């Protein structure tokens, strides 16, 4: 159009000649709204997916204890606490992280009396001379009974 | 001013944050203009068209082929005095910069009031019954008052027009039939009868006739442009042919910009231009020394500007995609680093791999460091760590760390 | 996981080599820059998608030279060091089963001009301002991340995800994973020879399968094909008139004056600008398809590779034991090991 | 355009003047299909 | 889970029963196709869903 200003067209041109210029602005400004709405519909789907994730993390990280790996942060998930934020949510994930590992010799089974023994819970470990059965995620040895 | 300012321009901001910004594709400007017209030395028959002692009647309108001539229409300014000159496929200003493929001049005389009917898409006895122009008419129509030439004191009846027809004639159709017209429901035979009308009638061109009933001579030039080998051309001198240079070319009026090159394509003689998938003209047959030329545009290759924050520094680096520096560059650099992503200029290549700061692509990131300058490096993925694996060794944690981590979700 | 990055010189596509058109395009303004912001948001997050999936561990673990993994044969999926790119055997099949129109992302003016301006898809694209950008992580860096995940898995089990990589004998690890599916660990040790052989035989069939059947990698080719089709459609749309007397911009400027050309040029700008708006819209929608897929692949990495998923049919049919990632062009392949 | 009815244009205007009016309807009606398809592509992602 | 498949005769919507309109629509070309490629992708994946 001759002008971006709608009124400068109408103050200079009569109905027949203005209709041409105005119809261009309607076409271009209507397209600007169509473009904006398309961007926002696409964008809203990014937010909807993120809000469906945040809702799933609320149900599972907060209202429970998730066995899923790295779903509620790195480490073994203990609990999570939600915190509100502008247009979002913040989860404070509490995780148990193994800290100070030691080397041990290990075996899959033990032969006491001509049989094969396997842990009920835990794993066999030797400290060099003596064999113990311990839980897998924390070194707390016990005599093999 | 420079690639940095280009980003400020594109961002409409005087301060640019840290990052890498895409810019305009690198594009060479044309070095010189080149013009190539078919060489024809003799001028067009302007005198035989616009000065012929006797024009044809409109019902028997003449058609003349104009070929192998130069369209220097300036020659007739002194003596033409056209009352109407209207072009339909071109702007009148462009006729000198343009060539024409097949050119036909249609010459006839009509009443002054009927000159308006010569426009394409008209009605009236002239448009409907002796001379119709097509809707896609490419041509320029020319008419001038001819009372002094064609009019006769006793009235000049040598000029005839068709007053009756069974149907409107087709575009560029010429009807010479004089057979009687049947206005009524009765058949008509012989020569005459009631409601039997002779289809032709004569203009009474007396010089005393009121202006508008005076005779007007009309010449209709119909031509096609830029689609076929040309045979009529404007009065522009051809330049010498240059190749492997960016030039503003003009072939038979086909103006453009790009690099000319010797083609291996083979054109059947009726063809002059080749067109791309994009339908952009990509080849042309030189009109003087017939040899097929390729046309390649000069604008090619991307450009990106690596910058730290404006608040931090005004120094920048430039990345040229589609450029191998082992040049098509804006500037020669003291330090140049060729990357799989492109030729990087203005950044120091360091072997020390850091964490990615500004991603340049294909494994390269860049950063501002020490005396400060932009460094470019292959990004580090992390620490390398061989695990202690043994067929009978196990590691078990003796302790724990409770660790709280914050995760933010829109 | 990702799709091809693209960038468009909005002016060069609409108004190639025409100052008159370039001056008229200014009368639209932000529309050209709005297109580039969208494409940059798409491109910038293709690196994110690849980072979320592969870069889960920031420590490049490497395998020991002594492959005493309890009789399991990972040689077919571990790196093949002597090759120029240190990828595994199976990964080299995946990279051959997906074919891309261009390689190396550098195509100079020399090897593309003149006779080859007519011929090549990419040359037609580049001349009309359409470009394909290189990804941040090369196919070698992707393989190093995949090597770290696979090497960490076999040598440390799931511990390397939850913290520091604690080594554990692989038969001891597989014993943990049998307990995970509710089968007592003694069932592994008393059948280790058969279990190891069945894994080795199962991985063998993977090589034979990918060697034999042509349609296996449909998804990764379908993404490369769609991205190529969208650009090659965009170039063909330069042939449309949109109501102007000509598709060729210059054939208007050489036959019409400034005011009669302005009408004709305005139609081409409107039509060609709409073509970019349409293309960008398709790519924004398409990028959302890929993002969801990359968010799935990232979750399968965390839960099938870095751990052992108790979820049903999340890591294939059967009771999930472990999974091994394999890089593929623009994607990831998970080799899901399941007890059936 | 002078009319929404495609035929009322062609029955009142000759080719050159009809082309202008028809071109507007093609542009607007083609835009309507583009908008519809855009909405359905976004919608199909919700359903997917 | 799924939604109604649709297909559009892009020529018949724009240019129903008009030959003059159809000839002018050809001047746009691939638009008529790009539209139906999208709808086919939508429709075909409803069976996938
Ligand atoms: C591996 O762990 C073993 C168990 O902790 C350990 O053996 C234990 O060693 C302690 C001394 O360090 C002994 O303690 C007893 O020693 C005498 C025995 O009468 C008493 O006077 C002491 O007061 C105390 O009761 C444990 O008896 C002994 N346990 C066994 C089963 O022998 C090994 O030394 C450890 N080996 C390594 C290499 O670290
Ligand atoms: C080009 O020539 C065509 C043939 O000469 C002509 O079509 C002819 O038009 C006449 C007059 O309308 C018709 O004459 C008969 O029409 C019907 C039968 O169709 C009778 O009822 C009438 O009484 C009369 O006898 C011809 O039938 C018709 N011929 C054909 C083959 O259709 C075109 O009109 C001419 N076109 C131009 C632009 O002049
Ligand atoms: C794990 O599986 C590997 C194959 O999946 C296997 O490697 C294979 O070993 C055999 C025998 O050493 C090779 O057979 C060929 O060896 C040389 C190589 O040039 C030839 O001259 C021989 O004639 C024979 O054809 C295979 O080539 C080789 N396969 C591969 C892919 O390298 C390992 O041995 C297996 N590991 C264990 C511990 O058994
Ligand atoms: C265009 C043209 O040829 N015009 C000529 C004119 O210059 C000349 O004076 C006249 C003499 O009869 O004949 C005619
Ligand atoms: C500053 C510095 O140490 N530069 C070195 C360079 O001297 C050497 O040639 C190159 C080998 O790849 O590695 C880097
Ligand atoms: C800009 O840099 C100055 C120091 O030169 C610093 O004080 C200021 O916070 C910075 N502002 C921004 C917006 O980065």
């Amino acid at each position: 159009a001759i002008s971006s200003v709608l009124n400068d067209i109408l103050s200079r041109l009569d109905k027949v000649e203005a209709e041409v210029q105005i119809d261009r602005l309607i076409t271009g400004r209507l397209q600007s709204l169509q473009t904006y709405v398309t961007q926002q519909l696409i964008r809203a789907a990014e937010i909807r997916a993120s809000a469906n994730l945040a809702a799933t993390k609320m149900s599972e990280c907060v209202l429970g204890q998730s066995k899923r790996v790295d779903f509620c942060g790195k480490g073994y998930h203990l609990m999570s606490f939600p915190q509100s934020a502008p247009h979002g949510v913040v989860f404070l994930h509490v995780t148990y992280v193994p800290a100070q590992e030691k080397n041990f010799t290990t075996a899959p089974a033990i032969c006491h009396d001509g049989k094969a023994h396997f842990p009920r819970e835990g794993v066999f470990v030797s400290n060099g001379t003596h064999w113990f059965v311990t839980q897998r995620n924390f070194y707390e040895p016990q005599i093999i009974t | 001013l420079d690639p940095l300012s280009e980003t400020k321009c594109t961002l409409k901001s005087f301060t640019v944050e840290k990052g890498i910004y895409q810019t305009s594709n690198f594009r060479v400007q044309p070095t010189e203009s080149i013009v190539r017209f078919p060489n024809i030395t003799n001028l067009c028959p302007f005198g035989e068209v616009f000065n012929a002692t006797r024009f044809a009647s409109v019902y028997a309108w003449n058609r003349k082929r104009i070929s192998n001539c130069v369209a220097d229409y300036s020659v007739l300014y002194n003596s033409a005095s056209f009352s109407t000159f209207k072009c339909y496929g071109v702007s009148p200003t462009k006729l000198n910069d343009l060539c024409f493929t097949n050119v036909y001049a249609d010459s006839f005389v009509i009443r002054g009031d009927e000159v308006r009917q010569i426009a394409p898409g008209q009605t009236g006895k002239i448009a409907d019954y002796n001379y119709k122009l097509p809707d896609d008419f490419t041509g320029c129509v020319i008419a001038w008052n001819s009372n002094n030439l064609d009019s006769k004191v006793g009235g000049n009846y040598n000029y005839l027009y068709r007053l009756f027809r069974k149907s409107n004639l087709k575009p560029f159709e010429r009807d010479i039939s004089t057979e009687i017209y049947q206005a009524g429901s009765t058949p008509c035979n012989g020569v005459e009868g009631f409601n039997c009308y002779f289809p032709l009638q004569s203009y009474g061109f007396q010089p005393t006739n009121g202006v508008g009933y005076q005779p007007y001579r009309v010449v209709v030039l119909s031509f096609e442009l830029l689609h076929a080998p040309a045979t009529v051309c404007g009065p522009k001198k051809s330049t010498n042919l240059v190749k492997n240079k960016c030039v503003n070319f003009n072939f038979n009026g086909l103006t453009g910009t790009g690099v000319l090159t010797e083609s291996n394509k083979k054109f059947l003689p009726f063809q002059q231009f080749g067109r791309d998938i994009a339908d952009t003209t990509d080849a042309v047959r030189d009109p003087q020394t017939l040899e097929i030329l390729d046309i390649t545009p000069c604008s090619f290759g991307g450009v990106s500007v690596i910058t730290p924050g404006t608040n931090t520094s005004n120094q920048v680096a430039v990345l040229y995609q589609d450029v191998n520096c082992t040049w098509r560059v804006y500037s020669t650099g003291s330090n140049v680093f060729q990357t799989r992503a492109g030729c990087l200029i203005g950044a120091e290549h360091v072997n020390n791999s850091y964490e990615c700061d500004i991603p340049i692509g294909a494994g390269i990131c860049a950063s501002y460091q020490t005396s400060q300058s932009i460094i470019a490096y292959t990004m580090s993925l992390g620490a390398e760590n061989s695990v202690a694996y043994s067929n009978n060794s196990i590691a078990i944690p003796t302790n724990f760390t409770i660790s709280v981590t914050t995760e933010i979700l829109p | 996981v990702s799709m091809t990055k693209t960038s468009v010189d909005c002016t060069m596509y609409i108004c190639g080599d025409s100052t008159e058109c370039s001056n008229l395009l200014l009368q639209y303004g932000s529309f050209c820059t709005q297109l580039n912001r969208a494409l940059t948001g798409i491109a910038v997050e293709q690196d994110k998608n690849t980072q979320e999936v592969f870069a889960q561990v920031k420590q490049i673990y490497k395998t020991p030279p002594i492959k005493d993994f309890g009789g399991f044969n990972f040689s077919q999926i571990l790196p093949d060091p002597s090759k120029p790119s240190k990828r595994s055997f199976i990964e080299d099949l995946l990279f051959n089963k997906v074919t891309l129109a261009d390689a190396g992302f550098i195509k100079q003016y020399g090897d593309c001009l003149g006779d080859i301006a007519a011929r090549d898809l990419i040359c037609a694209q580049k001349f009309n301002g359409l470009t394909v950008l290189p990804p941040l992580l090369t196919d070698e860096m992707i393989a190093q991340y995949t090597s770290a995940l696979l090497a960490g898995t076999i040598t440390s089990g799931w511990t390397f995800g939850a913290g520091a990589a604690l080594q554990i004998p692989f038969a001891m690890q597989m014993a943990y994973r049998f307990n995970g599916i509710g089968v007592t660990q003694n069932v592994l040790y008393e059948n280790q020879k058969l279990i190891a052989n069945q894994f080795n035989s199962a991985i063998g069939k993977i090589q034979d399968s990918l060697s034999s059947t042509a349609s296996a990698l449909g998804k990764l080719q379908d993404v490369v094909n769609q991205n190529a089709q969208a650009l090659n459609t965009l170039v063909k749309q330069l042939s449309s008139n949109f109501g102007a007397i000509s598709s060729v911009l210059n054939d208007i400027l050489s036959r019409l004056d400034k005011v009669e050309a302005e009408v004709q040029i305005d139609r081409l700008i409107t039509g060609r600008l709409q073509s970019l708006q349409t293309y960008v819209t398709q790519q924004l929608i398409r990028a959302a398809e890929i993002r969801a897929s990359a968010n799935l692949a990232a979750t399968k990495m965390s839960e099938c590779v870095l751990g052992q998923s108790k979820r049903v049919d999340f890591c294939g049919k059967g009771y999930h034991l472990m999974s091994f990632p394999q890089s593929a062009p623009h994607g990831v392949v998970f080799l899901h090991v399941t007890y059936v």
